[PDB]
């Protein structure tokens, strides 16, 4: 399978720089769609489940309030997660379907996922089985080799932050933390419990900290909770640098084993960050009984199939209050998200 | 136990990035 594997990602990188140097923009208008439910909220935002008027098909749009994105200091980390996610294409990251802007906020129409966040079902499980744990982690090893080849660095991998679709496969979501970089960098961003030793640390750092999360999630969704945790970040920091380990018993040794090489504080030993590169981790034993293209191709059968009663039907989502999307008739913030 | 730790350990909700 590698030639055709250095192959694809030949073309993938191609597709993928003509669309970053020339980015799509303005490519719909809200009034063209419907609002009916907000799906979440938070400092990031808030993501509306929406209805297109006319196809009546739906989909999930987040929208960012220019003046606070500016106030969050957030404004070269927005222009930078709509140009990457217009121009990738991958099975499982989730696409971009429209992006525009008004007077006063930004808009992504993202693909629709009513299955909802892998997070939810973790904690309503306790923890997934190994198969079913690998199935998942199979994808995310798959999106980081494609990712990684198109020197972009993910950098907040978390159950929160990906979504389980119809066909029961996962879609990550949020690349407000991503960039493009070869070599080194050195930003303190992510999730507390997901960081790598070498993002705590002041030392710069590279793609392999998302191997480093990979771990920290293969063993969050075998164990139903992540190998370090603390009541506060700062306490959750000290462990993760000491890296002292520990497993649940009923760890298998290959899983067990696989896990020791991902949470690898010498990142000059870490798998995924090797000569042999990601089939180092393709060619785990832990990971023996995976078909990877049938895998990439969705023809493997989901271990777990979320309910779903319709394209517009938000059971799988948590309740939020609604708040009128308001549009000033001033134009906020046009010289700093003009390339939006 | 470290799971009765995770429980009481006031992190077991959704998880904010850093700011
Ligand atoms: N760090 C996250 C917040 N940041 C975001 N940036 C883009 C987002 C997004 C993208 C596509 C879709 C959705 C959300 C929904 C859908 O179906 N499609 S969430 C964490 C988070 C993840 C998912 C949700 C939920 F909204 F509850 F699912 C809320 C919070």
């Amino acid at each position: 399978e590698q030639e055709s594997v250095k192959e694809f990602l030949a073309k993938a990188k191609e597709d993928f720089l003509k669309k970053w140097e020339s980015p799509a923009q303005n490519t719909a208008h809200l009034d063209q769609f419907e609002r009916i439910k907000t799906l979440g909220t938070g400092s990031f935002g808030r993501v509306m489940l929406v209805k297109h008027k006319e196809t009546g098909n739906h989909y999930a749009m987040k929208i960012l309030d220019k003046q606070k994105v500016v106030k969050l200091k957030q404004i070269e980390h927005t222009l930078n997660e709509k140009r990457i996610l217009q121009a990738v294409n991958f099975p499982f990251l989730v696409k971009l379907e429209f992006s525009f802007k008004d007077n006063s906020n930004l808009y992504m129409v993202m693909e629709y996922v009513p299955g909802g966040e892998m997070f939810s079902h973790l904690r309503r499980i306790g923890r997934f089985s190994e198969p079913h744990a690998r199935f998942y982690a199979a994808q995310i090893v798959l999106t980081f080799e494609y990712l990684h080849s198109l020197d972009l660095i993910y950098r907040d991998l978390k159950p929160e932050n990906l979504l389980i679709d119809q066909q029961g496969y996962i879609q990550v979501t949020d690349f407000g933390f991503a960039k493009r970089v070869k070599g080194r960098t050195w930003t303190l961003c992510g999730t507390p419990e997901y960081l790598a030793p070498e993002i705590i640390l002041s030392k710069g750092y590279n793609k392999a900290v998302d191997w480093w999360a990979l771990g920290v999630l293969i063993y969050e969704m075998a164990a139903g909770y992540p190998p370090f945790f603390a009541d506060q970040p700062i306490q959750i920091y000290e462990k993760i640098v000491s890296g002292k380990v520990r497993f649940p018993s009923h760890f298998s040794s290959d899983l067990k084993d696989l896990l020791r090489n991902l949470l690898q504080v010498d990142l000059t030993k870490r798998f995924g960050n090797l000569k042999n590169g990601v089939n180092d981790i393709k060619n785990h034993k832990w990971f023996a009984t995976t078909d990877w293209i049938a895998i990439y191709q969705r023809k493997v059968e989901a271990p777990f199939i979320p309910k779903f009663k319709g394209p517009g039907d938000t059971s799988n989502f948590d309740d939020y209050e609604e708040e009128e999307i308001r549009v000033s008739i001033n134009e906020k913030c046009g010289k700093e998200f003009s390339e939006f | 136990t470290t799971y009765a730790d995770f429980i009481a350990s006031g992190r077991t909700g959704r998880r904010n990035a850093i700011h």
